[PDB]
């Protein structure tokens, strides 16, 4: 029998979005993009369906024998894309979905195997012994993003420090192995089997609507997980590209526009 | 495309209505109506530019 | 009876909208503004619902004694407002109604008449012997506007003439009558009845949709009436704030962004 009244104290294929087109799929916790549902707010939000729905390219990559990996920020990497960055920088809460395509294609002399991985409240190490001292220009890079180290390269300067991450690549750049980093939604590119990969990922966080500019709510991280050869030619290079397409997209708070100072 | 069954690639192929600078790369493109095609899947690709003007009849 | 086949042989108070809030009104034609049906189109259309159709203030003007007159230019004034001008600049076709909103406020010793007139297709004249020589940055002068003149000055200038409009205050700058201006749709404001004027403007075009870059659908033209007087005193001057709220706005064309250079 309770006796306090608190509960507390009781004992315990072409897919076509908006005007692109793109020619199996990932989705990200068996959940689909989805809005807000009348049972869940906080004022009229807007919601572009055609003019920030669509498939946005990033700048190409190129993978060779020494590459070590590459990462992005979402929705970080679209903060300059068409309407999209206007409507982010314009509205103080935003949320979305995404969804992402990595396209990279080769012969069939060719070997190697690429890891994708979506990772939710991806967080970053520093490069210094000082504790949480990356600054915000670092911490967003953009479409460019950034790229994994093999080794732990500590900032000698004393003067001007970097503020920089140094993510490793056998430890996800969080210091967490590598090999269970499948537990996150992922995506294995094969090239004698495929050649590209598709993950849709929804919204995820502890609140329903947050701000987009402060807050990046998911990161995606293409590491190999096998080095790249062809035939027996000493240097081989190969195009890696990314597309990534918003689903599901609302904006409230309107008022005048941020421009975050970027260096 | 009448290539050898051994090549490999990806085209990207856009439509721009009036209005704004011809694009120069596949940045500005990409922002149009635009469909991927991928060679060595499929040899032939087909893109359909649908109607969309503010007259009723264009001239010739 | 007729014998050819084909026809043409045949013998013959607060107002709030968005989240903005302004505290009668004349409806243009007597036709309110209303979105594009399905019986009347030539790909998806993009539809903002509030983040485009809400209240912009333009810059206040000064009214005094030697005053003749100001004019207006849409969807041109609103080229740089928020994500309307955003939306224009990225789609090749656009759609919209106004609502126009005049303020000026005096005392009950002020006296003067301001007259409001909306002009359809409302084209202005040269400066200049040579015809319809324009530029277009003289034609779209922005949210500054123009005034207008009580004579015409033709441009002496050979080597670098200006290209500019020289309208004519008596004669409406486009070789009419002021009186009958009225014709138009108008309105007039009396410093000693009301102190504010709305007109309610709805889309008018011989096409169900155009682009808003090349051609301007309404001008707004003011004009004192009666001379501005206050007792005695030999200077007076007031101000006059002009505000405008896109209604049902449809665009479609979506590419990349027009950049129009003026000067």
């Amino acid at each position: 029998i309770n006796y306090y009244k608190d509960s507390a104290s009781n004992a315990a294929l072409q897919l076509t979005i908006g005007n692109s087109t793109i020619t199996n799929s990932v989705v990200a916790y068996g959940r689909w993009p989805e809005f807000i549902r009348d049972d869940e707010a906080n004022d009229q939000p807007t919601e572009p369906d055609v003019a920030t729905c669509r498939f946005y390219t990033l700048d190409t990559v190129m993978w060779g024998k020494e590459s070590k990996g590459w990462w992005w920020k979402l929705p970080d990497a679209l903060r300059d894309m068409g309407l999209f960055g206007q409507n982010m920088y314009y509205h103080y809460l935003g949320r979305s979905g995404y969804t992402v395509h990595v396209q990279c294609n080769a012969s069939k002399f060719h070997q190697g195997a690429l890891g994708v991985f979506a990772i939710p409240e991806y967080c970053l190490a520093g490069d210094s012994d000082k504790q949480r001292y990356t600054s915000y220009a670092n911490a967003n890079p953009g479409e460019k993003g950034g790229k994994f180290y093999s080794q732990f390269n500590r900032d000698t300067a004393v003067t001007s420090p970097k503020r920089e991450f140094c993510p490793v690549d056998y430890l996800l750049g969080c210091g967490v192995l590598l090999g269970n980093a499948f537990v996150y939604p992922h995506q294995i590119i094969n090239l004698r089997t495929n050649n590209s990969a598709t993950i849709v990922l929804p919204y995820v966080n502890a609140m329903a609507i947050d701000s987009m500019v402060k807050h990046n709510n998911w990161g995606i991280a293409i590491l190999p997980l096998s080095p790249l050869d062809f035939a027996q030619e000493s240097s081989v290079e190969i195009p890696i590209t990314v597309t990534i397409a918003p689903m599901c997209s609302e904006f409230n708070g309107l008022r005048n526009v941020t421009a975050p100072k970027f260096q | 495309f009448c290539g050898s069954m051994m090549a490999t690639g990806k085209i990207l192929v856009a439509y721009a209505p009036p209005g704004a600078q011809p694009p120069t790369s596949r940045k500005e493109a990409m922002l149009g109506t635009h469909v991927i095609w991928d060679l060595g899947l499929q040899s032939s690709c087909t893109m359909v530019v649908p109607w969309i003007s503010n007259v009723t009849y264009r001239q010739t």
